[PDB]
């Protein structure tokens, strides 16, 4: 979609790749199917972590 | 099509190479295209052809099969230093070799003007014989190629310096009266376009200076598009270049304040239509945009790249490729 296709643009335009703007944490834990990754709260807050900036 | 090009008769993001959607590695046969519209009436079929510092042959190509030449003498900085380890590869411009001139060539088929081309690159062992700063390479090239044998010259040098004169005077040694010179110059230091404007009408005729539309739109990049001057009875390359420093030091630039007014006014309206469209291009995302450039590059042998570095699947959902990264980064 334009919207995302435009906050890629502006993402790149720095210089970098932000892995936010093509899919959320919530759009992965729906579109995934449920294991035993991403089930604990600790285990769900680290991926959060590690889904952002970081 | 894009021919918001113009020609003068005498830190940002490369979003502009959105407009460059064909080619293996380097594509300055872009910038080219618009040299072509040019140069293309006039004759430099005859004679040999030169490339300094071409690097990846990419122009080289796309020049070669609308304008072939008898004899190509390709040039590039190489050491062997960098060659993978048992492997003893020559500069080959790895783009040329893929493209319509060298594909005719190894197979023996004539070329347009019905002469086979011979390619010799200019390589013979010393990293600083590619190095044109070096008089030493400059030597050999004009050992190699012999003095008054080529017609066009194709001198891309990225920005005087050692290299750009040595380049300028092995063109005026080499070319036939009568020959072409491209030359890849650049605007925004304009005491040195002074300074190559002055050298270069010393000994050539109908200078032009063109701006390429599909050049970066903040660069001030100057293709210079020069006819060697037939009989130049010019006494020698020094006495060019310190009375250009003289000019230069004494005097205003050879370059009227109208001409300087004229490629400002035509390149600030180029530069915002340009980016409009690069703008449009990446918003739009519309499949088919200026089908005759790209028609170029594929009879030029071009072909598009992406499908070897992404061998992605096409999803035609945006769903499903959401959900393929959902596995993806979860596994």
């Amino acid at each position: 979609p334009t919207q995302t296709r435009l906050t890629l643009r502006q993402s790149i335009e720095l210089g970098e790749f932000r892995l936010r703007d093509v899919i959320t944490p919530m759009e992965i834990l729906k579109l995934s199917p449920n294991r035993k990754y991403l089930k604990s709260a600790l285990n769900q807050s680290t991926f959060n972590h590690l889904m952002g900036e970081t | 099509l894009t021919e918001f090009d113009f020609i003068l008769n005498l830190p940002q993001p490369p979003l502009h190479h959105v407009l460059r959607p064909l080619g293996l590695s380097s594509t300055s046969w872009y910038k080219t295209i618009s040299v072509l519209n040019y140069i293309s009436h006039m004759k430099i079929s005859d004679g040999a052809h030169l490339y300094l510092a071409e690097g990846s042959g990419a122009s080289m190509s796309l020049i070669e099969t609308f304008l072939p030449g008898e004899t190509i003498w390709y040039n590039s900085l190489f050491n062997s230093g960098e060659n993978p380890p048992q492997r003893n590869f020559a500069p080959l411009p790895t783009q040329f070799i893929e493209s319509v001139p060298y594909r005719l060539i190894q197979a023996g088929i004539a070329a347009g003007n019905g002469i086979v081309q011979s390619f010799y690159p200019l390589w013979n062992g010393n990293s600083d014989i590619t190095d044109l700063s070096t008089k030493t390479s400059v030597e050999y090239i004009i050992h190699k190629v012999g003095a008054d044998t080529c017609a066009l010259v194709h001198v891309d040098l990225e920005g005087l310096e050692r290299a750009q004169v040595h380049a300028l005077l092995i063109t005026v040694t080499v070319l036939k009266p009568g020959g072409l010179l491209i030359l890849k110059a650049s605007w925004e230091p304009f005491n040195r376009f002074s300074f190559l404007l002055t050298v270069l009408w010393q000994f050539f005729s109908t200078i032009r200076i063109l701006r390429s539309s599909y050049s970066d739109p903040n660069n001030h990049e100057v293709y210079i598009i020069a006819t060697l001057a037939v009989d130049p009875t010019t006494s020698s390359f020094t006495t060019a270049l310190n009375r250009a420093r003289t000019l230069n030091e004494q005097g205003f630039s050879l370059i009227p304040p109208e001409l300087v007014s004229e490629y400002w006014r035509k390149r600030v309206e180029q530069g915002q239509i340009i980016q409009d469209c690069i703008d449009k291009v990446i918003s739009e995302c519309v499949r088919d945009q200026y089908l005759a450039d790209n028609n170029i590059i594929l009879q030029a042998g071009g072909t598009p790249s992406t499908r070897k570095w992404l061998d992605l699947p096409d999803y035609s959902s945006f769903n499903e490729l959401q959900s393929e990264m959902a596995r993806l980064i979860t596994i």
